[PDB]
């Protein structure tokens, strides 16, 4: 039975392959690669400027109505050259099934805007630039939606220190709330965690 | 030639004789272990790191058994796996529970490997064994019922160190390791057992209980106890040096640091110099502020000026603090620059680096046939070269020949007299160890430092050089290999030589001069006995030992754990100190306060930050600033030839090095001298127990 | 409490305080921690 | 190596972008003061508006002027429609921050600052 | 005026310093037994050209270029600052 | 499609005060292996961290207080030309160590009971 | 078994009391400083030994699953007590 392990859905992954094969078939000119999760998820990476028919075909299709956008986020990751990458999760009721689509983009190069493809695409996209700079070409109101007005500098970026830079504080010579210079009285205690033998084995890397 | 073996299908060219283990580790799969240590031998007791092989029935010790041609390793095999979870279970089987109350804690190789690869359940039902603590010195703490008889610490005791006092007594459930007396595992390398025991029944004691590894922030420096420039971690919490730690450097290091450089941190926290001071009226010493010193060292600097100007560097002096005191001491035409240690100006001098270098690197010991030592102490001076000098004796069978005292050394030498006439002896041909050096292949001649501390350096220099051009003459012409040697005990004397310091204070004594600057000297070479009345002295420096008692101005500096600094080792190679925690109280950078007190004194220096400051290095030498090069030009011709022309007596002294004992190892410096743990250990190893 | 007694122990207060916070019995925080850096004294004597 | 544009493609139109914003902003600093209640002068906002198009001068990018001039139009938008507050906009001024020493003595004299 | 130290910078690889090592192998120990109490620094380059440092009074320091200079040139060079001229 | 002949620099973009941004010096290293644990899953990857700044004591408690927003910042790449290239890009001062690989070793159980040689062992 | 610092401040169990000159006791004024009247060394030392015939003894801690990780102590030294650490307990085995 062996009750302290998921159980696998052979079936589902089948599905999802095919479809990922259906998809991949029919936008080749923008779908990059295609993979299934062992448990159950598809996923699709396309060039950065095939978001626009890539979501309108996952959107209109007979065969795949994802008229529901579940989430639009963002990733950073330093080290590629194209660090941030937009991660979209489509909901499709008519078939009951999830699907993610997956682009990259640095900080100099715009990423078309879906908003004309889904709505809620407008407060995500704005988040999304808020948290990362990632700028959205047409979008019709790009503006800060978390942060503070005037806050410099996008906080999500992995670069970003942990508290910032700036601190407030009301000082009573001006009568206002003031901006200083972040200073902790106990500072962050960074913690080693990373155990020095490796974990899993399926995932090992080339020594390269 | 190569033979092709399979690990997980994968092809992979192993030489002949490589290990399952080592096949595992080219492919990028690390076998668990408990015994194995690459630099150790072969113990394949543990039985941790046994795999299968495709077509044997029968597991194998992966760091025992030799790979065969066309052989299939199945590291992630069942049988594997299955073999991994009994050895495990085993030792978790008879071990204590200690987790929370061990200083191993979040850094065990037992808990990681538990969790990587052992089963997460207990079918123990029995008993466990408790084991009585042995107690081996004021360094090592031993809480022996964590130990799992791994028998690392005997193989390093008896192979690296020397040392055979470590072994087990008994047979069976009850075997023990200890030394069955009551006797101190007291070396020069003994924390290495402390690094090297998989669990934590060997623990430092200076640090037992005080921090945990996930806490401590890891700072990447190097030493400066001694001249070797072993490379070190500091590992620190809240700002507090709380640990240092060896870090691998195979042509340095090697894994391996002295005792000396472990434990002496703790000499860091006291007597330490917070606050700028100056006299009062009754001539004391009295706090003040930084702008009232400088303003009466600048005073005095104005002043005076010419040969009137001297600086004395000490042993733990930075080369951005050197450059900048040259500079200063040069804007006013002064040149009375020396450091407290004397090298033979005569000939060459400090002209040229390959005249008082290391030329054969410490890794080149491990190539050399013949070594001759004449008057050092490598046990003491530098624990590591002795360290690879065994390892070379010990792997090739390395004649090593001393001349002069009959020092303990851990290893088997050729003991010659104790007087240079020997060394004369050597060079016209008459002694036999000259038909062995010129039928040697590679020989090397290593001369000690601290021999040339005597009235007759020089011409015990031009002997040892002339050894070496009758080896030059009879073998080999061409050949890079490099046999003359100089051996340092120093940090700081290389990098001063090499930015132009006048080695030792025979300038100052010559000239008494009416300023003098020391920095870091804590040596005590010269007194107000030597300088002029009414002389007027600034010590800038970190700790409080000589020269800050016989002040008139007293300018805290930063320590090597406090300061971002360059230090050049004995074999020329220059590296830098990172900052780990910041000076304490007002003390500052070195540098930094050499050019405030310049631009007081209106002679303000070109270099306002660190790069300008190793910019500045670099038109000076730019070898300090080349940081892991260590290759260099040969000038040993070039040197001979002017140490030929002028020649001295050799004294009827025997060769005494000036550290005979463990004691006088523990304490050479001022942060020796200033360590709580180094007292400790000079009274173990004088008074016993 | 009455019918069943909590467990005796010596190191038990034996008066209970209430909170004592805007009384000259409030509590005040400090660092339990011994200075971490010895300063050098210098010598009591004269030189030269 | 060609990339994608934001605006102006060459660095003229970034130039004309950075003009058009900088006239917005210099219309606006009399309403702003009023507005606000601000104890400065309109001499010392357009000052202020100047220095800050000035720290941003070096930049020779046509894409990273783009996004320099978006920002500086989402900003003028926040102050326009008075989303941001007194505080935001002396924020600008750094009122309360002590003056910082600058020359190496002054530096040695404070602490172990670079 | 009054000459204080000499610094003479060389790569051991690099062509252009093919002179300035032939100075020093063939020329040095002549010109340093002229010159006992004459601080002469060899040191070695990485890439840089080579460099003939002359350190006077009262820290002023004149730097000269022996980039792709002939032993003689090398010679001619540093007799120059000796002498003054 | 425009061609830029510049280099890439978003420091007016980051947000990052001028301080911080010309102060500061990166060290771009792969972490060195720690001596207590014979792993080396923690020596694979490059790691970015700034210099050291001042830590004092909190008058209060006695805390470990700063004033250097990057002093918890480690970033990790799989690169040297990766990370060399994060820190060109973002405006930092930064200095290399090349990484330090263990050469390889000899060993042999059999060394153990040689007849003529040092190696021989006088105890397991 | 509290002591008092020449200052008149009460040292705690940690040794921690503030300098004469030390600043840091205006906080002090008016107020009171928190210390706890009862030593733990103190309490421990003030406990007896237990004497067990048996080369090696367990301690737990007193309450089973409310004390600490079983552990086991060697009374072989006879020149000193076995002290199960967790608790800081010493046993002995009967000498003479
Ligand atoms: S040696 Fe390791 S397993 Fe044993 S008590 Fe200590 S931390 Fe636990
Ligand atoms: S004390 Fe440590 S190194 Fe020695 S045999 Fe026991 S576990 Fe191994
Ligand atoms: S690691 Fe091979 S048996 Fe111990
Ligand atoms: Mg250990
Ligand atoms: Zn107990």
């Amino acid at each position: 039975t062996r009750p302290t392990i998921r159980p696998r859905n052979d079936v589902v992954h089948k599905q999802l392959s095919a479809f990922g094969q259906y998809v991949a078939e029919i936008l080749p000119k923008y779908v990059q690669q295609v993979q299934v999760s062992c448990f159950n998820e598809l996923e699709i990476f396309i060039h950065p400027d095939g978001v626009i028919p890539v979501l309108t075909f996952l959107r209109d299709h007979t065969n795949a109505q994802f008229k529901s956008l579940a989430d639009l986020t963002a990733v950073d990751v330093p080290t590629r050259q194209n660090r941030f990458e937009i991660v979209y999760n489509l909901l499709s009721l008519r078939f009951n099934s999830r699907i993610r689509v997956k682009t990259y983009t640095d900080e100099l190069t715009p990423i078309e805007s879906s908003v004309t493809v889904y709505k809620a695409a407008n407060w995500y996209e704005r988040e999304i630039w808020d948290m990362f700079g990632v700028f959205f070409a047409n979008h019709p109101d790009l503006r800060r939606i978390l942060t503070d007005y005037g806050f410099e500098g996008h906080p999500f970026r992995k670069d970003f220190p942990l508290s910032g830079y700036v601190e407030l504080r009301y000082d009573d010579e001006v009568k206002r709330v003031v901006a200083e210079p972040v200073e902790l009285a106990q500072e962050f205690r960074k913690f080693d965690l990373n155990s020095p033998w490796e974990a899993f084995p399926a995932y090992r890397q080339p020594p390269e | 030639n190569l033979i092709e073996v399979f690990v997980d299908g994968q092809s992979v060219m192993v030489e002949p004789g490589t290990t399952v283990l080592q096949a595992c580790e080219k492919v990028g799969m690390q076998i668990p272990r408990f015994c194995y240590h690459e630099r150790l031998s072969v113990a394949g007791n543990c039985r941790m790191c046994l795999v299968e092989i495709e077509k044997a029935p029968k597991v194998v010790a992966a760091c025992a058994m030799p790979v065969m041609k066309g052989w299939n390793i199945l590291t992630n095999s069942e049988k594997s796996k299955k073999a991994r979870e009994g050895v495990m279970e085993f030792l978790l089987a008879n071990h204590p529970l200690d987790c929370p109350i061990c200083d191993q804690g979040g850094e065990c190789d037992l808990q990681d490997q538990s969790m990587m690869f052992g089963s997460d359940r207990s079918r123990f039902l029995e008993g466990k064994r408790a084991v009585e603590d042995k107690n081996i010195g004021p360094l090592v703490k031993t809480i022996m019922t964590r130990c799992i008889q791994c028998t690392r610490c005997i193989r390093f005791a008896s192979e690296i160190a020397g040392v055979d006092d470590l072994g087990t007594t008994g047979r069976g459930n009850d075997m023990q390791v200890g030394t069955y007396i009551e006797k101190m595992f007291m070396s020069e390398l003994s924390g290495n057992i402390i690094d090297i025991c998989p669990v934590g029944a060997l623990t430092s004691k200076p640090y037992a209980f005080t921090a945990r590894p996930w806490e401590t922030r890891k700072t990447e420096s190097i030493d400066v106890m001694d001249a070797v420039g072993s490379n070190i971690v500091v590992s620190t919490r809240t700002g507090e040096v709380m640990r240092i730690l060896p870090r691998m450097h195979e042509d340095i290091n090697e894994e391996w640091i002295s005792d000396k450089t472990r434990f002496a941190y703790d000499g860091l926290k006291r007597q330490r110099l917070t606050q700028p001071m100056i006299r009062n009226e009754k001539g004391l010493l009295t706090y003040t502020t930084w702008e009232d010193a400088l303003s009466r060292v600048a005073g005095m600097l104005q002043s005076f000026q010419g040969n009137d100007v001297a600086a004395i560097a000490g042993g733990l002096v930075d080369a951005e603090a050197l450059v900048a005191l040259k500079d200063l001491l040069n804007r006013v035409d002064s040149d009375s620059l020396c450091t407290e240690e004397v090298f033979p100006t005569a000939g060459a001098g400090t002209d040229l680096r390959s005249n008082y270098l290391l030329n054969t690197t410490i890794a080149g010991v491990e190539e050399a046939d013949v070594i001759l030592l004449v008057g050092t102490n490598p046990r003491f001076e530098a624990p590591l070269f002795n360290a690879r000098i065994r390892k070379s004796w010990l792997h090739n069978d390395l004649k090593v020949a001393l001349i002069g005292s009959p020092v303990d050394l851990t290893y088997r030498y050729d003991h010659l007299g104790d007087s240079p006439k020997i060394l004369q002896d050597i060079a016209s041909g008459n002694h036999p160890f000259s038909q062995i050096l010129k039928e040697a292949k590679k020989p090397m001649v290593v001369l000690g430092s601290s021999a040339l501390q005597r009235s007759d350096g020089t011409a015990i220099l031009a002997a040892v050089s002339n050894i070496a051009q009758n080896i030059r003459l009879s073998s080999g012409v061409t050949g890079d290999w490099k046999v003359m040697n100089i051996l340092h005990r120093i940090a700081s004397q290389v990098a001063a030589l090499d930015l132009g310091y006048k080695p030792g204070v025979e300038a100052i004594r010559k000239n008494p001069p009416k300023v003098l600057f020391l920095l870091g000297a804590d040596g005590g070479c010269i007194t107000r006995q030597d300088l002029p009345k009414d002389c007027f002295i600034i010590y800038q420096g970190h700790h409080g030992d000589v020269g800050a008692p016989m002040a008139d101005v007293i300018l805290p500096g930063a320590a090597y754990t406090e300061k971002s600094a360059t230090y050049v080792n004995t074999e020329g190679r220059a590296q830098q100190t990172k900052v780990a925690v910041t000076p304490p109280g007002l003390a500052r950078e070195d540098w930094k306060i050499i050019r405030a007190l310049s631009e007081i004194a209106g002679m303000t220096l070109p270099y306002d930050t660190l790069d300008q400051v190793r910019s500045r290095l670099e038109e000076v030498s730019p070898n300090l600033v080349r940081y892991d090069d260590v290759e260099g030009a040969n000038y040993f011709q070039q040197a001979n030839e002017l140490s030929k022309l002028v020649n001295q007596q050799l004294l009827a002294d025997p060769l005494v090095p000036p550290q005979l004992t463990i004691k006088d190892f523990y304490m050479t410096d001022s942060i020796s001298r200033a360590s709580q743990t180094m007292a400790k250990c000079v009274k173990a190893v004088t008074e016993g127990i | 409490p009455t019918t069943k007694p909590p467990t005796a122990r010596k190191y038990i207060w034996t008066n209970h305080k209430f909170n004592v916070s805007g009384t000259p019995q409030q509590y005040v925080p400090y660092s339990t921690t011994r200075k971490k850096i010895q300063e050098w004294v210098p010598p009591s004597t004269p030189y030269k | 190596t060609s990339v994608k544009p934001i605006f102006s493609r060459d660095m003229n139109e970034a130039k004309r972008r950075v003009r058009e914003l900088y006239r917005a902003w210099y219309r606006e600093v009399p309403n702003t003061v009023h507005l606000f209640q601000l104890d400065i002068s309109v001499k010392q906002g357009r000052d202020k508006v100047r220095e800050m198009f000035m720290k941003n001068a070096h930049v020779t990018d046509p894409r990273v002027v783009d996004l320099l001039v978006i920002k500086g139009k989402m900003e003028l938008e926040e102050t326009i429609n008075v989303w941001k507050q007194r505080t935001h906009i002396m924020r600008f001024f750094h009122e309360t921050e002590a003056p910082r020493p600058t020359d190496f003595l002054s530096k040695f004299y404070v602490g172990h600052d670079p | 005026l009054g000459l204080r130290e000499i610094r003479i910078h060389l790569c051991q690889r690099s062509p252009g310093s093919q002179g300035v090592r032939d100075f020093i192998e063939k020329r040095y120990v002549e010109l340093k037994k002229a010159n006992p109490d004459l601080p002469i620094l060899i040191r070695e380059c990485s890439d840089v050209q080579p460099k003939l440092w002359a350190r006077y009074a009262f820290g002023q320091e004149k730097n000269v270029s022996l980039n792709n200079f002939s032993a003689d040139q090398v010679t001619r060079t540093l007799e120059n600052v000796l002498s003054g001229k | 499609l425009i061609a830029v002949d510049e280099k890439l620099d978003i420091t007016t973009l980051t947000g990052v005060p001028e301080e911080h941004i010309k102060t500061r010096k990166v060290r771009i290293f792969v972490p060195a292996r720690n001596n207590m644990q014979s792993g080396v899953n923690n020596t694979k990857k490059w790691k970015m961290e700034f210099d050291t700044r001042e830590r004092w004591e909190n008058p209060l408690m006695g805390w470990s207080s700063t004033a250097d927003p990057l002093s918890n910042l480690v970033l990790t790449f799989s690169t040297k030309e990766d990370a060399v290239a994060f820190a060109e890009k973002n405006g930092w001062s930064f200095d290399v160590e090349e990484r330090k690989v263990p050469k390889p070793k000899s060993k042999s159980y059999g060394a153990n009971f040689s007849w003529n040689k040092r190696t021989r062992v006088s105890t397991k | 078994g509290v002591r008092t610092s020449p200052t008149g401040e009460k040292v705690t169990h940690t040794g921690q009391a503030y300098d004469d000159g030390d600043y840091r006791r205006v906080r002090f004024s008016d107020r009171q400083k928190e210390v706890n009247e009862n030593f733990a060394i103190d309490l421990i030392a003030e406990q007896p030994v237990s004497e067990v015939g048996s080369r090696v003894i367990s301690c737990d801690g007193g309450g089973g699953a409310l004390g600490h990780p079983r552990v086991y102590i060697n009374l072989d030294k006879e020149t000193k007590t076995g002290t199960c650490g967790y608790c800081g307990l010493q046993f002995r085995q009967p000498h003479h």
